[PDB]
Parts: C-alpha cells; structure tokens; sequence
C-alpha cells in the first residue's frame, strides 16, 4: 500500500495516473501538503525539489527531473545544443536558432547568418525580411528565439498539407529512455502555401490554432498505422526506416546529453518525467527537432495505454504491487 | 590548467589551480533587550498571581 | 537534582498512589523498608527524582498523603510499603468530604489545606532543583476532586514557576453509582484546565471496559482497575526515573506535548494489557507492541483515536530490544496512518527506549497521546452534567456549602469551551 | 602564531567538543594528562599546535577550550572522564536547570543569569593569548541552550572582541535523533540572531551524518558517539590548517576570504571521503581520483542537497595522507569533464588545495578504518539553501497555528521576534537564489 499527492490539478495525464493508481486498491491519496507520501505528482513550477528525500521510512519518487527545463524552454534548448559538444555544430537535426533579447546575447550574431533564400520564425510570427521581425520581440518583453523556418516541408497528399510529429518519451528513475510505440501527426487542415507566410493555421500546425480553421483526418490527428501506410504507398518506404530511426537518435542524444546534470542515480529522492518531442519531416525525408515539452498532454485515443504505461514502467517498478507499449532507446 | 602559489613543507604542500577565470549592537542595547523581556515576563507572572488572589 | 513532589489525595488518589510507590519501588530496588537492592545501577542513577536519602543509604518517597478522613491512610499505613512513607507526611482530617466538591474545595478542605502546604514547603525546602508537583486523585468524589484542586491552586500560587502535573481518574457510571459525580468532575476539569501543565486522563470507563471485555474479568475490583493504572503510571514516568534523552523531566515533556496551554490532557495507552497474577509466557515482538500501543482497545481514556487527530505523541519502550526495529515500526505507524497526525506539527511523535522492563514483562510499550479525540471524554461528562443541571437537581448539596449556580454555569462553559477548542484543531 | 579559543555550548556542542579534543590529542600526541612527550618547548613555545593548546610550566598541554551547559549532566561526564586532568575546572561551566528545548528560556530567561560568568571565563583565556584571532563555537540548532545561549554569547563576543573572527560548527536538526518538536523554531531564531555575528558557519545535518553511519559503517542505529566520532574527523580536517605547518587556511580570517565573498552566505558545504567501516574485511584502498570524485556525491556531504542545481563561489580541497599535487590536478582535470561544477560569473572556476602528508588519525575502537589518503572538501555552494527551505517550511506549518508559541512568549519573548526571524530567513533564501539564477 503506497501513498501519493497531486499538486498539479490541471494535468490530464496525471489525472489518469492518479485515477489509475487509486483504482488499484493499493494507493492511498493524501492531502497535497501531507509530507508522508511515496509519490509526488508535482506542480509545473517551483516544485520543492529540495524537500524530497528527507522522510525516513519513505522511498520518494517525483514525476519531474529537476533541471530538465534546460531541454524544455525554447531559448534554453538553443543554448543547450550550441554549447554541449555532445551535440554542437556537428549537429544536423536542429534548425539554425538564435536567442534574442527584446532590447551574453546573440542578436548580433543573427544578422550575419541571414546574409545569402531566407525564411525564419518566432501566437508568434513567421516572416522573411529581418528589419521587421526584431521589432516584434521588442514589442513583448520576454526573450524568445528565431530559427530557420523550414521552407521545404514534406506535404501530405491529398490536401497538400503540412504536419509535425509528436513522440512521447518516458524517462524512469534508472534513466531508461522509453519511446511510446504510438505517436501522432498534428496535421494542418488546409493546404500549405509557398510564397506568403502570413496566415497561420496552415503554417502553424499547433492543435489549438487550427481546431478553429478547418476534414481529412479525425481531429487533425493522423496515427502511425495510417501515416506508415501513406508512406508505403506514396513514397515507397516505411515509417521506421524513413522517420523513426532519426527520431530515436534525436531523443537518445538529447537526453543522454543532460543526463549527468539531472540523473538521480545516487540521489536521496528519485525522478521520472514524461516528455513530448515535436519533430518536423522535410522534403528529403529528413527529421528536425522543434521543441521538447516537459508537461505534455496526450492524444485522446492513446491516454488509457500511455497513462497505464507510466504506472507500470515509472511507478510500479519502484513501488511494486501485490506486450510493452514502449521501445527502450539503448545507450 | 594553471597551478599556482605552490608551497611545500615537511608536513605537506598547498597550491591553487584555476581551470578558468571569472567575468551591530552594544552591551547596553543588549541589556535593554534582555531586561525588556525580564519585565514582560515578570508582569505576566504578577498578573497570574493577581488572578489567583481573586 | 530535579526533584518531583508527589501528592495523593482522597480515597482513589491514595489507593492508586500507594500502588504506584509499590511498583516504582520494586523497579528501583527499594524494599518495604526503604533500602536499595539493585542487581543494577541504572536503578539508582536518577533515584532522587522521587526519593530523598537518609543515613544508612535509606530512601524515602517524596510523597505527601492527604485526605479528610483517616481510613485509606490507615490501610496505606497497614499495606505493602506502608512503613516506607515518612510518617509526618500523612496529613488527614476526620469529617470527610462525602463525595461533595464544595466540601473539599470550600469548607471541610479549607480547614485542612494550610497544614498540607507546610509539609509541601518542608519538602520543597530541600530540593536542589525542584521540577514541580505530581498529584494523584479522582475527579468524581469530594476530597481528591474538590480539595485536590484547591491544593493545586495554592501550590501554583506559591510555586508559579514549577510544573503542575496530575493523574486524574475520571468518573464513569459503569464503575460508580454516586449521582453527583458529573458535578464534581466538571468543577474539577474547570480547575485542571486552568492550573496544570499535564494531566493524564485515566478514565474509569476505559479501565472498566478493558478489564471486562479484554482481560475477561467478570467481577472487576478496584485492584484490577488499579493494576492498569500503576502499569501506565509506571510507563509514563519511565523517562523521568532512568537516564535518557527524551521527555526526561516535566518541562521538556510539556514543551513536547502541549502546543496550546489549555489542551494539555493526555490519553495514556499500555501494551501488553495484563491481569494481575496472570503470568506471561511469550513476550511481544516489537511490531506487536506497536500495534497494541496505538490500538484503541489499549487506551486508558474511553475515546476513539480514529475520531480525532494526534497533536503530539510520546512512546516509551521497555526491555531489551532493537532500536532499529522500534524505529521502523514507529515510522510505519505514522506513514500508514498519516491522516491521523496533524500535518502542521511536523515529526510530532517522539520515541524513547529504556532497557529495564516492568516487573514480570520482558517487553512493554507505554503510549502518551494528545489527541483531539479526548473531546469525547469531556462531551460525555458534559452530557451527564447538563441533564441534571438544567433542572438544577442535587444542587442544594452545593449551595448549602456556599456555592452559587453561577460557578456551575462557568465550569460548564469552560469545559464546553475546551471541547470546541479541541474541535477547532481537529478541523485544521 | 595566533591563538584560537574553542567554545562548546549545550549537550551537542559539549559531547562533540569532547570528540574533537580526543582526536586533537591523538593527532598531536598528547596524553590524557596533558603531557606532550615530543614538545621540547617546555612551558611555552609558539608552535602551530600552540594555537589550540597552551602549556604549563610543568609540561602540561591544556586546551584553549571553554565548555558551557545550562545543566551539569554532560559536562560532569567531562570532569570525571578520561580527559579530566586535561581541562581545568574554571573552563567547565555548568548551571543547574536547562533551557527545556526553548530558545527563549536559553536566550532571555536562564541566559541573563550566566552570560556574565561565561564572558568572565572566556576573557580569562583571552588574556593568556599573545595574538588571539577569534573563536570556534560548537552548538546545536535545536536545544534551548545550543540555540539561545549561543546566540547570546555571540552578540557579547561581537562586543568584547569586535576585531576577532567567529566560526561555528552547527548541528542542524534531524528527526531520527532529535528530542524536541520545536527544534525548527529554535533553528530559525538563533540563526537570525547569530547571522550578523558569525564569519563562517559549518552546518552538519544529523540526517546526513546518520546515513553515512548506516550506509558506510553498516551501523544499524547510529548513536551520538558514532555521529560524534565522524563529526570530529570532519572538524579535525577543517581545523588541521590551524594546528600544523602549512600555507593554506593558516588563520581564521583566511576561511572568510577563501570561502565567503558574500558575508550573509557564509555557510560552506563540507564533504568527506572516504568513510570506511573498520569492520570491513580489508578495503581496496581508494585513489586520489576516487576520493576526489567522491566529494561531488551528495551521499558524502554533511548536508544532503544537489550542488548541480546551484553555483559555486569558492572551493577548498583538504587532503590528508599519500597525496601529491600531480594526482590532484589529474583528478580535477577528469571530474571537470564528467561533472556539473558551475561557478558564478564573478569568481574564477578554481580550487584551493591543502595537503598534509599525515593520514587521518582513527580513535582506537571507533568505527572508521585507517586509510592511506582522505580529503575534506569545503565548497560554498548555493545548493546548501535546500536545508533552509526545509527548515523554513516546517516553521511555516507550525507557526501558522501559533503551535507551541506560548512557550516562548511565556518567557518574555515577543511573538514578533518569531516573524522577524522568519523574514530574515526569507531574505536569505532570496540572496541564495539570486546567485544561482541561470539555466
Ligand atoms: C472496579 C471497582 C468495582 O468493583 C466495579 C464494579 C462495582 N463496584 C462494586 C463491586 C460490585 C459489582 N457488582 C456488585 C453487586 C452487589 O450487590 C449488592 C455488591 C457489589 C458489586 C461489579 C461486579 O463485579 O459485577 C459482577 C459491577 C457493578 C456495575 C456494572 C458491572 C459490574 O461488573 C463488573 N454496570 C456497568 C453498572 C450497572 O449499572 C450496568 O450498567 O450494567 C451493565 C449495573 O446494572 C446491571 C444491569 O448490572 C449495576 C449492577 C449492580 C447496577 C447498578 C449500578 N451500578 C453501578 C455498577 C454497575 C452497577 C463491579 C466497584
Ligand atoms: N551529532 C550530535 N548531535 C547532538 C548531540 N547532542 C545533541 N545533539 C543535537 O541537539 C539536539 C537537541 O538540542 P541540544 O543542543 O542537545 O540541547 P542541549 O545542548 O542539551 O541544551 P538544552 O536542551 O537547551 O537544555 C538534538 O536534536 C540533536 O540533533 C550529539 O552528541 N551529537
Ligand atoms: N481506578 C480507580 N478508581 C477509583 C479508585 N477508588 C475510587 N475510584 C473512583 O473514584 C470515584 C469516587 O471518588 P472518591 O474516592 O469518593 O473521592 P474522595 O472522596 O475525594 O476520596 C469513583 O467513581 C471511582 O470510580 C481506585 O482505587 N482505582
Ligand atoms: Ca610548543
Ligand atoms: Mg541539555
């Protein structure tokens, strides 16, 4: 019989984790400020990491990796990739990116690379003439990031429509890296438009800023069976060979890079965390990394299975009760 | 990278190694504060004794 | 020397106090005559907390014996360790108090109390470092009840800086058939809520239910009850009588047990529960001790712990055993039932372990809980009290000693206050 | 040569002091009667050990120590123990009645009645000193004396000795050995009142010591003598530079400049390796690399916490035994690529290193195996503020209901001193976070 606390009440994924745990008849849930817990589903911000691991008689486990934000904040990522020789300039799966401060900064370094076809991106904004974009980040006051906007996105047919890929990756306490076999394609509803990147919805394929401007696939969510079958028929490859291999190498590289800074191998508390990785596929079937989200939601179809895979891999390993839906990325 | 200020003894040695460079109250105020609560307390007590006298 | 002055008052107070001196005297290697016989020296290291020494290494209980009638005192003088109390310390009257609080507090008792204080003084005279006072008495009669609490009020006025501690036997219809006990107890609780630092609520309802249901005593005598009382009194005093780190004197215990001054009433528990004579054969495992220690069937106050929340808790283990196992079993109690310990007092359970076990046991555990569930005991007395008071019944027995209904209405209000203050912190 | 006076306050400071002076005597070859066969400076001398012992014309070497407990039980053990002839009656000071784990009773009530006697006995030593430099002060956070008298002494010391350094060895409270529910209240109070009076403080979390004893000495249930023999190693390590020939940390002022650019942030983290069970059926001995690396494992620190998330300001490595620099810089060169050692912009990433060739001394019959090389790291890392957030939390839960507050007020202290202490601690957590802000 174990105990846990819920301190992030707007978590779809850990709502189902707590639900799943209670329904086991072996997990009490306590008031969010009771110290004597085993598991903490934590706030998304200012989580009291320094307060874990000092409860004698209690093995404690938390659902975030302290420090993992370095991978999960747009401008942090940019810095992480540039300065980590592990990744670096021998890096070929990240678009050129530059942290920029709305007037240790590289807004200087940005203009010189712009000099050559040139298109870049930030509700943000994509454009092609520099002089105006910088004026935007100076509107709002928070440092955002500008990267090469992929001018040659691979385009689904019929529809001639751009998409991005989302993989859910689960890092357990022993730093096993698990990739959920089920991913999803967030598919732009209307057709991609070449010259003229000023309308969004068909350029920005984000679920929200799209379920608001729509046909082809239920919820603009294409799954792997269909996307792999489309890959066989249109391009004559498979998903694994053409896309997945690249993705798995990008997940493994990113998480291995920060491992020494966030591992809990020898720590007084343990950590696991679920990450969402977002990739774009381009014309030449090359895969690119866009962002990593540290607090991802899941695709509605796939919740039951993923949220039970978390329970089994991340939680029941450390607290055992009285086929695998993930792929272990090996390192 | 750069060992410095090496000093040696029969007992041991000591040095410095840089991998990279950078980038009140008085005795009276005390007696006042001490006696401020020796009073606050002597009063809390006489107040008790008074209630007991009733 | 951190001395304690023990007072026992009335029939109950003197009976259970006699039994306590019996037990702790055996435990400390002192005989029906006051001379030490220790196969150990742990015994004598803190003997002076409860004894003064004479020439010939004679030890005498720093106890004062008080009653308004000469019986009991005679049976105590003609009892097990009778000859070992200092004779000029029996302080008694003749008329008695006839189960009447006013008689003990205001009339009969007034006449006798000054002479009790003189013996107290003389005992207080000669302590290097007086901790304070411990009093034994019941709350349903007249002497221990009415005159016990008068005493407490006079001692606190002379010694406002010492610790005031009582073992207060609460009244129960299951044990006694005197009809004015709810009166005498509400008047005493009023006093105790204002003038003591720690009070052990030894509830005769619990003692009875334990003896009858659990020990299978079909005809419980006060000896059966008092067997449970001395065990518990032996237990809760362990940390004052041998060397140790936790709750080793009254004030430290009070700083550990009392987060709000009025909420200082404690639920003792004991394990294993035994009948007298009934010999023991297999000691408890450490996990056994623990589950029984917190089991409601082991509490000496008829209150349901799972109906409240523990504010604080002291736990005392006796006998050769592994501190690691004790450590583990106590953490598991707390982490398996954390809902029952207030979250806003971190680490509110403190644990002590003493190697000397209690006579005829190899393993024992004593529980001391400050639970909001004690409001149940005060609610029970309060209900008996109102049922007579709203018709002002039997009141003439008190008005005829000088008391006004008003005093009754105050005591009732203070105890109802206490109950609602216990509810505030249970819902926090 | 400049003298340092040791002051041990309360049970925890007194028993810990005893463990240190035991070790100091073994390390300097000084018998349980103060006779130091290898001193030829008979009746004096200005040697390095003379900073901690003075000498009698009769050849007796006597700690420059003052112990002080508001109750006699512990210090009585000192006046009857194996090192009785060592100290002289006038330096063992006891009251009769203690602070009852009550900061107020130790600061305000029973303090007033004894502060003078102790300041007397302390200036009595200051006057056998040619150039006294300051004080090392040993005390718990959680007892009433260790927190409340200690903070009273500190303020008078910063009056009778305005130009002398003050270091603390402070025991941080841990439930596995604690004896009071109100230790968090006492920890905050005495920190707030001692902060502006302490130059550098070494905080040892009984939690951390207690686990090194179970994990690495395989002792089921560590006692105070277990904890205290290990604390004495770490203290001896930290003070070895004051007692021996050398050029690192040669006086108390140097600890400040080496470990503390920011005065409020004067709580450097200690880490010690290796701790080896003297029961272990031979241990494969550990290299300069291995023990140096072991300094970056939380499980070896005197406070559990994660210096990966936090920046450094100063780092000192203190070696004892078979160590030469080439090994040290090779080891450092390696860990620097494998580990997250980020300093602050305004400090150079570097290490000050001290080597004493004499390996660590073990107490015959202790739990520690003798070892050929050992190391104590002193690192001022912001990560140590995890221990401030823990303690402040516990204080917030209890204080929001005024739980137990009436005990302190009862002794003259004003409820508001509570909230003032807690705001000062809230400023401290703010300072620390400012300095570790990147990522
Ligand atoms: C530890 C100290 C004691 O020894 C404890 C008690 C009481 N006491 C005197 C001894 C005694 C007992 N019985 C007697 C009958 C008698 O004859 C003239 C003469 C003496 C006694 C008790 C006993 O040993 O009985 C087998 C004894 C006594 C009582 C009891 C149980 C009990 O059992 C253990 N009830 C809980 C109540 C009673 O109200 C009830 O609620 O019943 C469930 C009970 O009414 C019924 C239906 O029984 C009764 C019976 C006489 C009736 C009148 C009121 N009072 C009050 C006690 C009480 C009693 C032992 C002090
Ligand atoms: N490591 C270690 N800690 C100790 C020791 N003795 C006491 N402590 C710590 O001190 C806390 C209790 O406060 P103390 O400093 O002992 O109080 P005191 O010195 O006895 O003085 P008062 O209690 O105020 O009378 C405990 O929680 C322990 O963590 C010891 O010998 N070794
Ligand atoms: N546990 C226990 N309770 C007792 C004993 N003697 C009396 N009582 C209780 O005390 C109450 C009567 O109090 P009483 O002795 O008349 O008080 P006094 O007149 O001041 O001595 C009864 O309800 C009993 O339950 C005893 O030896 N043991
Ligand atoms: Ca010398
Ligand atoms: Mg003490």
């Amino acid at each position: 019989m174990y105990t846990f606390v819920v301190r992030d009440e707007n978590s779809s994924v850990y709502a189902e984790v707590s639900r799943l745990l209670l329904a086991t008849g072996q997990w009490k849930r306590l008031r969010k400020d009771n110290p004597r817990f085993n598991l903490m589903l934590g706030e998304r911000n200012r989580l009291p990491f320094g307060r874990l691991g000092h409860e004698p008689g209690l093995v404690q486990l938390v659902n975030y990796y302290r420090g993992a934000d370095k991978l999960c904040r747009k401008a942090s990522l940019v810095k992480l990739i540039k300065t980590s020789p592990e990744l670096s300039e021998s890096c070929t799966w990240f678009p050129e990116s530059y942290v920029i401060y709305p007037t240790t900064d590289e807004r200087e370094v940005f203009l010189a690379a712009y000099n050559r076809g040139n298109v870049w991106i930030a509700g943000i904004l994509i454009s092609s003439e520099a002089s105006e974009l910088l004026d935007f980040i100076d509107e709002q006051g928070q440092v955002h990031v500008i990267q090469k906007y992929l001018e040659k996105p691979l385009l689904l047919e019929p529809g001639h429509r751009k998409f991005d890929i989302r993989s859910w990756v689960l890092v357990d306490h022993l730093y096993n890296i698990y990739l959920y076999r089920e991913g999803v394609l967030r598919t732009s509803s209307e057709p991609y438009n070449s010259a003229n990147f000023q309308d969004k919805t068909c350029h920005l394929t984000n679920h929200c800023i799209q379920k608001e401007y729509s046909r082809y696939e239920e919820g603009n969510e294409m799954f792997f069976e269909e996307f792999n079958q489309y890959l066989m028929d249109a391009l004559n490859t498979t998903l694994e060979n053409s896309i997945l291999l690249q993705i798995k190498h990008i997940i493994r590289s990113c998480l291995m890079c920060i491992e020494p800074a966030i591992s809990t191998k020898h720590l007084h508390y343990q950590s696991f965390q679920l990450f969402g990785f977002d990739f774009m596929v381009d014309e030449e079937l090359k895969v690119w990394l866009i962002e990593v989200n540290g607090a991802p939601a899941c695709a509605q179809k796939l919740y039951a299975e993923l949220c039970q895979g978390i329970v089994d891999v991340a939680i029941s390993s450390v607290f055992p009760l009285a086929t695998s839906i993930f792929i272990k990325l090996h390192h | 990278m750069e060992v410095i200020e090496l000093n040696k003894c029969t007992s041991g040695q000591s040095f410095e190694v840089i991998l990279k460079p950078p980038s009140d109250p008085s005795l009276e105020e005390i007696q006042k504060k001490l006696e401020a609560a020796e009073e606050r307390r002597k009063y809390q007590e006489a107040e008790l004794l008074k209630h007991l006298a009733e | 020397m951190r001395e304690i002055v023990h007072i026992q008052a009335g029939q109950c107070g003197n009976q259970i106090g006699a039994k306590f001196w019996e037990v702790i005297s055996d435990e400390h290697g002192i005989d029906p005559t006051g001379s030490y016989h220790g196969d150990s020296d742990l015994q004598l290291e803190r003997i002076n907390v409860y004894y003064n020494e004479a020439t010939g290494n004679k030890y005498v209980p720093r106890a004062i014996l008080v009653d308004l009638e000469p019986g009991t005192m005679d049976s105590v003088r003609s009892g097990p360790f009778g000859q070992i109390f200092r004779p000029d310390n029996f302080v008694f009257g003749q008329s008695g108090a006839g189960n009447n609080w006013a008689k003990g507090h205001y009339t009969e008792g007034a006449e006798l109390v000054d002479s009790v204080l003189d013996v107290v003084r003389k005992e207080s005279e000669s302590c290097d470092c007086l901790q304070g006072f411990q009093l034994t008495h019941s709350l349903g009669g007249g002497t221990g009840s009415g005159m016990g609490t008068l005493l407490i009020s006079k001692i606190r006025e002379e010694y406002p800086d010492r610790i005031m501690n009582t073992f207060s036997v609460m009244p129960s219809p299951k044990v006694s058939d005197t009809v004015v006990e709810p009166y005498n107890a509400t008047l005493s609780v009023h006093q105790l809520v204002e003038n003591t630092d720690e009070t052990y609520c030894i509830d005769n309802e619990a003692l009875y239910d334990i003896c009858f249901r659990t020990l299978k005593l079909t005809t419980p005598t006060y000896g059966d009850l008092n067997h449970l009382v001395s065990a518990t009194m032996s237990g809760v005093t362990t940390c004052l009588r041998f060397p140790g780190q936790l709750n080793a004197d009254l004030r430290k215990l009070a700083v550990n047990m009392v987060p709000f001054p009025r909420l200082h009433f404690f639920m003792p528990g004991f394990a294993p529960l035994t009948s007298r004579g009934s010999q023991q054969y297999r000691a408890l495992t450490v996990p056994e001790l623990t589950q029984q220690m917190f089991d409601s069937k082991n509490m000496m106050a008829a209150c349901d712990p799972r109906h409240g929340r523990y504010l604080t808790v002291a736990a005392i283990f006796r006998g050769r055993m592994s501190m690691k196992e004790v450590d583990e079993q106590m953490l598991n109690v707390q982490n398996k039932n954390s809902s029952y310990f207030v979250e806003w007092i971190p680490n509110n359970v403190k644990t002590a372990v003493c190697d000397i076990p209690p006579r005829g046991l190899k393993m024992s555990a004593t529980f001391i809980g400050n639970s909001t569930a004690i409001q149940e005991l005060f609610k029970r007395i309060s209900e008996q009290f109102t049922a007579m008071f709203r018709r002002k019944a039997f009141l003439h027995w008190y008005t005829g000693e000088g008391m006004d209904e008003m005093e009754f209405t105050e005591a009732e209000s203070n105890m109802n206050d206490l109950v609602s203050e216990y509810q505030q912190y249970q819902d926090a | 040569m400049r003298e340092c006076i040791s002051i041990h306050v309360g049970q925890a400071g007194v028993q810990i002091g005893n463990a240190c002076w035991e070790l100091y005597c073994l390390e300097h070859g000084i018998q349980p009667d103060g006779q130091m066969p290898s001193d030829k400076t008979i009746g004096g001398g200005d040697d390095s050990f003379n900073t901690f012992f003075s000498e009698t014309g009769a050849g007796k070497h006597v700690p420059r120590a003052v112990f002080v407990d508001l109750e006699p039980t512990v210090i009585d053990e000192v006046r009857t123990g194996t090192y009785r002839q060592l100290f002289h009656p006038e330096q063992l000071i006891t009251g009769k009645e203690d602070a009852a784990n009550n900061y107020a009773r130790g600061h305000y009530t029973i303090g007033k009645e004894i502060i003078d006697l102790v300041l007397d006995r302390i200036r009595k030593l200051a006057d056998q000193c040619t150039g006294l430099q300051g004080f090392l002060v040993f005390h718990s956070f959680g007892g009433g004396t260790g927190s409340g008298f200690t903070s009273l002494l500190m303020e008078r010391l910063s009056v009778d000795y305005g130009k002398k350094s003050k270091l603390e060895f402070s025991i941080y409270p841990a439930p596995q050995v604690s004896t009071a529910v109100v230790e968090p209240y006492n920890s905050i109070l005495t920190t707030h009142t001692t902060l502006e009076h302490s130059d550098c403080a070494f905080m040892v979390d009984n939690e951390a010591i207690y686990d090194i004893c179970r994990r690495n000495l395989d002792i089921e249930r560590p006692t105070y003598t277990n904890l205290n023999r290990l604390i004495s190693q770490i203290v001896s390590s930290i003070t070895a530079s004051l007692r021996f020939d050398g050029a690192l940390n040669v006086d108390l002022t140097e600890f400040q400049t080496n470990l503390v650019p920011y005065p409020r942030i004067h709580f450097p983290l200690a880490t010690y390796a290796p701790v080896i069970s003297a029961e272990k059926a031979y241990h494969e001995q550990l290299s300069v690399a291995e023990i140096t690396n072991a300094c970056f494992e939380p499980a070896n620190q005197m406070v559990k916490c994660d210096p990966r998330h936090g920046k450094y300001m100063a780092c000192c490595l203190l070696y004892r035994g078979d160590v030469v620099p080439k090994d040290v810089n090779a080891a450092i060169a390696t860990i620097k690529t494998k580990r997250s050692i980020q300093f602050v912009d305004w400090c150079p990433t570097g290490f000050k290193v001290g080597i004493n060739y004499q390996p660590p001394t073990v107490v015959p019959g202790g739990d520690l195996a003798k070892v050929q090389r050992a190391v104590c790291m002193l690192s001022n890392t912001t990560a140590i503020a995890e221990a401030w957030a823990r303690l402040d939390h516990k204080f917030d839960l209890m204080y929001a209901k005024r739980a137990f507050v009436h005990w302190y007020v009862g002794e003259g202290m004003e409820e508001g001193e509570f909230s003032e202490a807690r705001e000062d601690m809230a400023a401290l957590e703010k300072d620390y976070e400012e300095v570790g802000v990147d990522s």
